[PDB]
Parts: structure tokens; sequence; C-alpha cells
């Protein structure tokens, strides 16, 4: 036999989101290099100015 | 090479390898040395080619609650987000470092979020007194790292300069 008050279920509980999983999602992007780059300089004696 | 064959025991208040184009296995060597020799207070490895493997080695040998080190300077090092997470993790267990200088190290939103989180008062560090971060490349309008740093500032009570 049972005679119990209405709204029988009851339980307290806490929640907290992770402080490290809060960062914004990565950007779905990937750049394409347009053209090849260059290497340039002059060294000792690459052009002689007689003056 | 020359760096990897250093073996010393006595004193060693500071160590200054200014640039010397350190490889990462050399960083492994210095971490191994400092692990088996708990005597030092300042380490300076600015401007190297130290990658995340040497970063991991140094961080894990420092994460032990023994063999204290006080000042850790690593500038101009492509340490990335994996390295940032490793250093935040090791700080979560360390208690001797007082100055963490990570400048010009390629840190992104993920890595610096981790760093900012690893110093919140309950789970953080009463130890660090000088946190030097620079060149945090949040070129995109990333408005969450500053909230995490605001939480750092609100909870922490040991920093003195940033």
């Amino acid at each position: 036999l049972e005679e119990l008050t209405d709204t029988v279920p009851e339980a307290d509980t806490s929640t907290q989101t992770d402080a490290f999983l809060d960062r914004p999602p990565t950007p779905l992007f990937v750049p394409q290099k347009t053209g090849t780059d260059a290497i340039t300089q002059i060294e000792n004696g690459d052009l002689f100015d007689f003056d | 090479a020359l760096c990897e064959a250093l073996y010393e025991y006595s004193g060693l208040a500071v160590l200054r390898l200014p640039y010397n184009f350190l490889n990462d296995m050399a960083a492994q060597a210095v971490a191994r040395l400092m692990q088996v020799n708990p005597g030092l207070q300042l380490l300076d490895l600015t401007g190297n080619e130290v990658t995340d493997k040497g970063a991991a080695a140094i961080t894990e040998v420092l994460a032990k609650p023994e063999a204290g080190l006080k000042a850790l300077i690593l500038r101009h090092n492509p340490i990335g987000d994996t390295g940032a997470l490793a250093v935040a993790d090791m700080l979560r267990s360390n208690r001797s470092l007082t100055l963490l200088d990570l400048a010009d190290c390629h840190v992104a939103v993920k890595g610096l979020i981790g760093l900012a989180n690893a110093l919140t008062a309950p789970e953080g560090n009463r130890s660090l007194q000088v946190l030097d971060l620079e060149d945090a490349q949040l070129a995109a309008p990333q408005d969450s790292t500053y909230q995490h740093m605001s939480r750092m500032l609100a909870t922490n009570t040991t920093l003195t300069e940033l």
C-alpha cells in the first residue's frame, strides 16, 4: 500500500561547462600560394665600375 | 654537437644560450641534464629552432614537484599550440617557476586560451610573478581569449607585471 505526496521525484544536481572547450571553432580555410618566390642579392664582384 | 656534451654539477645560477640556433634534440639534452641535476634557477633559450618535442621534454622534466627552476625564458621559438598546451599543463603542476617568458612564440587562440585558463586561482599557480606573452596572433576578431584573461585577472592574486 502507498499514500505519498504528489511530485515524488526529486534530486539536486549541478553542471559546469569545460573552461577549455569554450574556444571558437577553427576556421575552415586553406590558402593557396599564388606564385613562386625569389632569392636575390649581389656578392663581391658582381659588377665592376671602372671609375 | 657541442651543446649536447655539456655535463656540469655545481652552482649554475643562470644559463644563457642567447641564440646559437639550438636544435630540438639539443633542447632534449638540456632538459635531460637539468632533470638529473636539480641545481639551477634561470634558463634562457631565446631564439632557437626548438620545436614542440624539446618543449615537451623541458616541460615534462619541470612538471615534477622536485628539481625546482625559477625563471624560464623562451623567445623566438616556433612552439605552437601543442607547445602552449604542454607549457600550460606543466605549469598546472609546477610550483617553482616565477617568470614565464613566451614571446614571439607562435601562439594562437587555442594555446593562449589554455595558458589563460591554467592560471585561474583554484587550479592555477600562486608561483608565477611575471607572465610575459607577446605576438599573440589573434588577427581574426577573436573575442574569447580576452575574456579568459579577464577571468585570470579577476581570480589570480600573485602576478605583478604582464
